[PDB]
């Protein structure tokens, strides 16, 4: 159902297409079983962080 | 599931545009992509517009696409020309096709259909059969909507309507036949053969004996 | 645990152990070693497979 897919992509502008692209996939695949979600986060400094 | 609405037919003269709208019953149209197709008589359907506003390679523009919500409908807009585009167009969104709209050029002057209702013959009634004969002619274009009601509700049992086809005088002809039994023939007060042609409705009713 | 211990008393070694079989614990500890410069010697358990 709610199969959330995340990313650690670069600056938020690049992340914008991610939120746009999933709906396109949602529009293409038509069923009430594949309601995806989206989340993201920028590249924080340091390695352990 | 949803359901796709298309007008039965439309007539347009060359040099002018025409709009046909595909309407979704339940849910939003934007929830799924939609496609437009054309089919010549006897020819396989061919893609004309796909995925809302997108022109397949080889499509000579002209045919645009509207995907505005409006009354949960998406319409097809065609530039003004009547060279060959006179065909039937269907909309498809997800496992559901449109009804189909008939488009034709403006040729011979339009003629009102001639409605005549034939009550079943007595000899057939003796054979425990009842055929209601409804004949239509002298109309343009070849697209007639014929309905049968038993004076209190539409009846779709035993109805049989011929496909409209070109006549020998640049016109079209068709007919409607209704099959019934003497019990049903004598059970109702009257039977109606409504005729719809280019937005014109002509009513002819018959009664037993 | 590891880097709060490091932030506490200044250790120099973290002789370790475990009891599971998840091989991934070796890689995580290897990642710990790179950015903290603390020698570590895993012995028994999950952090055992070479």
């Amino acid at each position: 159902k709610i199969v959330n897919i995340g990313a650690v992509l670069s600056t938020r502008k690049h992340e914008q297409m991610f939120r746009e692209a999933v709906n396109q996939a949602n529009k293409r695949h038509g069923s009430w079983k594949i309601q995806l979600n989206a989340t993201s986060v920028t590249h924080k400094p340091n390695a352990i962080q | 599931n949803f359901m796709l609405t298309q007008p039965h037919s439309v007539s347009e003269s060359p040099g002018k545009t025409v709009t046909i709208s595909c309407t979704r019953s339940s849910g939003s149209i934007a929830s799924n992509y939609v496609q437009w197709y054309q089919q010549r008589p006897g020819s396989s359907p061919t893609t004309v517009i796909y995925d809302d506003n997108q022109r397949p390679s080889g499509v000579p523009n002209r045919f645009s696409g509207s995907i505005d919500s409006s009354s949960n409908s998406a319409s097809l807009i065609i530039s003004g020309l009547k060279t060959e585009d006179e065909a039937d167009y269907y909309c498809q969104s997800t496992r559901v096709f449109g009804g189909g709209t008939k488009l034709t050029v403006l040729g011979q002057p339009k003629a009102a259909p001639s409605v005549t209702l034939f009550p079943p013959s007595s000899e057939e009634l003796q054979a425990n059969k009842a055929t209601l004969v409804c004949l239509i002619s002298d109309f343009y274009p070849g697209a007639v909507t014929v309905a049968w009601k038993a004076d209190s509700s539409p009846v779709k049992a035993g109805v049989e309507t011929t496909t409209p086809s070109k006549q020998s005088n640049n016109k079209y002809a068709a007919s409607s036949y209704l099959s019934l039994t003497p019990e049903q023939w004598k059970s109702h007060r009257s039977y109606s053969c409504q005729v719809t042609h280019e937005g014109s409705t002509v009513e002819k009713t018959v009664a037993p004996t | 645990h590891v880097c709060d211990l490091m932030s506490g008393a200044r250790i120099h070694g973290l002789v370790f152990g475990d009891d599971t079989d998840q091989e991934a614990v070796a890689q995580m500890l290897d990642f710990i070693s790179s950015h903290t410069f603390v020698p570590i010697l895993g012995i028994h358990g999950g952090a055992s497979m070479i």
